[PDB]
DNA sequence: ATCAATATCCACCTGCAGATTCTACCAAAAGTGTATTTGGAAACTGCTCCATCAAAAGGCATGTTCAGCTGAATTCAGCTGAACATGCCTTTTGATGGAGCAGTTTCCAAATACACTTTTGGTAGAATCTGCAGGTGGATATTGAT
DNA sequence: ATCAATATCCACCTGCAGATTCTACCAAAAGTGTATTTGGAAACTGCTCCATCAAAAGGCATGTTCAGCTGAATTCAGCTGAACATGCCTTTTGATGGAGCAGTTTCCAAATACACTTTTGGTAGAATCTGCAGGTGGATATTGAT
């Protein structure tokens, strides 16, 4: 019978595969992976990283340009209440979100 | 006339400049400089791969422009608009850095 | 080689404003720069210190950028974008 | 010779799927493979904990989906439980 | 009759509180308050009687600390009332905001 | 039920981190940060409850929640 | 004979070895003297405690160690105050009141 | 039934203070930190380990984990703890 | 500051009960001894990639001046938040009996790890493609003097 | 007001540094088939959890009175921003040598995996005993006031 590879089985773009692998070479000692366990695991990675493109993405349009840039993912993610809550690393490149106080401003 | 513009209005300018871009502000020399000074002083005949010093900058860039931002509401909160080093002292208290 | 000193004062007074500038800091007293310097110091110490352990640990004498990223997420002040 | 694996690919087929007309410049996709590492760990990690606080020598789709709860925050969390539960399934039945 | 002069009570709650360590809200009302959190993500749910007091402690640390702080975004401004400015500044230096 | 933790408790937890003079609006301020910080806490806890199958919520779950949003705790299990 | 006896410790080596096993990772091996090492290193650090907890209990005119103690004992040291930031439940906080708040 | 490090906590009271004794919530309290120091030290060991692409965890990444993870003083005096034990260990 | 009178606090003893410590045996693990198994040491070696050097040019750091406006005093009164002695309602606490339900079991299917033998999907450089950095120039603000 | 004087735009423009696509073995994902657990699934069994009752004793809520704090206002010394002149030292373009990382092997010392034999650490009663929380009475600290 012919290849199926488990990420078309799943439906998914992520590598189901490699993944479960990664998984292996975790936790905890005499630690089994589940079959399931690396498919699931694919679609949330894949999920996220859709969310956080699509998100970049609009960003490079409003400036009108056609490569996602650094700050164009630093621009997305501070803009999403969401994600800057779950990603409080530090990109390399970003920036930081135009902003002034009010009392600073020229009266 | 000569023309000056008043004491603010500049600052602002390099606000607006300077939160518009994203290269890094310390001079790239004297910073790798000073990455080597440190390690120097801590393990002898130690080399570094150019992007590891890159991503020490990156990081104490990214540190110090954060600390400004809460060193600054404290300056704010007492009623100021200069930030001297008793706000530092309280924007790093408060994140516990030194408590 | 050459003696390396007082390399503190290679960030300079203008560097630390434009940080501040960045920082949304409009106006700045005059012993700031002493005070930030020093802050840096205390920052860049902890770190290098970190990712020189995690050199010797592999018994190499070249520090990598995958060591000051493992270094800084010890610190909890993760880095994207250099992790290879 | 010798090859470092990356998510390279698979982030750049999901960007063609959400925005097909944008590209993905070098540093920003770096940046992408240390998200997708980063979490990835988080999830494995927390996953692992769940298994050993309820003796459990193994990690199930039932633990990855706890850790999801527990990590994700609000709306992304409610939306990456179904994205995972229906490929889960239609996993199974395939 | 004999009063004291405002703070001096005051201080003396201080001393007299920084001094004993025992839990200082009453412990069924906050109890009431758990469970009634709780029934908004699980419904009909027990408790141990520890995971109640696991609770309540881990609360009266934050909170104390969180009034130290406080205290310090207070003293900061040149006051010696905490007001509710003070306590949105400590959590937002925190990056609890 | 929020409201029953009281002004005067209030006023003592704030006696023992160091507070001198309170102004009237803290106690509804402070109410809603404890309200606030329980949330988050008794959601990870029966987060852990419920992946257990158990209908009880455990000390040790709570300790678990706390460690989660690095609000460490001895004395209850770990 | 026992491997704590043998390597002088009164910390198991034994059982720490086997939550060693039971950590890392799927190919997990646990060399034979890490898990003494590490003994080695929790009672050390529980020496150091107990230690100044016991102090701060005799200073205090008691026999008993409590958590009060523990607190006082962490908090007044200034390592295992950066180590342990937990929170000691029944602890307390230590007594301190700032200058501007005191009464002239 | 549960295991504790109860017992071996007490012992180590009494080496260097044979004169006190210990209340059941703080020894619930030394139980809570020994674990935590525990999970503290295995994690980073591991870690490390995986770094460097191994799979055993020897006493060379117990000893850079504790380097890692303990303030200077406490670092210098565990490692000579460490060094100690395991040395008279591979005479005997 | 002494001269008052409250009220707080601090030491020194005091007596039981609620916890602590000390005592009594049954298993789940820790300690052996044997037989593989394996990983990560040691030894060459190919070959990135790091330290160093040179050199020229211009982007920036430095230092001075000069004065605008900010921070730090100082004074004021309105009014908030402390102290308090009053009044009662809700927390505490202590058995009590009933029961939900965690935590042990004792099984068999479902799920998972192995262990081989094809079979692709990915990666590392090649080969092509092109967004956009960094340069110009006038609209269009934005500031600040009069 | 309304002009200067500069700063900020926003667009159009082009070759190249940096992407996107083009090929070529190799590690690894996928197909089997067989060996082994797992974590479920009923069935109980104690054990802590909730739910009563039913009081006295706190501890909270309430209303007064006013001390004293915060905030508003006013003033001014001088700190710090802006601009300008000056010229150093960072940046950027090459090359070179060689340190040292990383890819291969060959393989003893060290680790696992049994399979038993002993030992200890966990329980659950037994046996003290620490100190809580309660007296007295003796200075202390606080606040009104010759």
């Amino acid at each position: 019978a012919k290849a199926v590879s488990r990420s078309q089985r799943a439906g998914l773009q992520f590598p189901v595969g490699r993944i479960h692998r990664h998984l292996k070479t975790r936790t905890t000692s005499h630690g089994r992976v589940g079959a399931t366990a690396a498919v699931y695991s694919a679609a949330i990675l894949e999920y996220l990283t859709a969310e956080v493109l699509e998100l970049a993405g609009n960003a490079s349009k409003d400036l009108k340009v056609k490569r996602i840039t650094p700050r164009h993912l630093q621009l997305a993610i501070r803009g999403d209440e969401e994600l800057d809550s779950l990603i409080k690393a530090t990109i390399a490149g970003g920036g930081v979100i135009p902003h002034i106080h009010k009392s600073l401003i020229g009266k | 006339k000569p023309h000056r513009y008043r004491p603010g209005t500049v600052a602002l300018r390099e606000i607006r400049r300077y939160q518009k871009s994203t290269e890094l502000l310390i001079r790239k020399l004297p910073f790798q400089r000073l990455v080597r000074e440190i390690a120097q002083d801590f393990k002898t005949d130690l080399r570094f791969q150019s992007s590891a010093v890159m991503a020490l900058q990156e990081a104490c860039e990214a540190y110090l422009v954060g600390l400004f931002e809460d060193t600054n509401l404290c300056a704010i909160h007492a009623k100021r608009v200069t930030i001297m080093p008793k706000d530092i002292q309280l924007a790093r208290r408060i994140r516990g850095e030194r408590a | 080689r050459k003696v390396l000193r007082d390399n503190i004062q290679g960030i300079t007074k203008p560097a630390i404003r434009r940080l501040a500038r960045r920082g949304g800091v409009k106006r700045i007293s005059g012993l700031i720069y002493e005070e930030t310097r020093g802050v840096l110091k205390v920052f860049l110490e902890n770190v290098i210190r970190d990712a020189v352990t995690y050199t010797e640990h592999a018994k190499r004498k070249t520090v990598t950028a995958m060591d000051v990223v493992y270094a800084l997420k010890r610190q909890g002040r993760t880095l994207y974008g250099f992790g290879g | 010779r010798s090859r470092k694996e990356s998510y390279s690919i698979y982030v750049y087929k999901v960007l063609k799927q959400v925005h097909p007309d944008t590209g993905i410049s070098s540093k920003a996709m770096g940046i992408m493979n240390s998200f997708v590492n980063d979490i990835f760990e988080r999830i494995a990690g927390e996953a692992s904990r769940l298994a050993h606080y309820n003796k459990r020598s193994t990690i199930t789709s039932r633990e990855i989906q706890t850790a999801v709860r527990l990590l994700l925050p609000g709306e992304l969390a409610k939306h990456a439980v179904s994205e995972g539960t229906k490929a889960v399934t239609k996993y199974t039945s395939a």
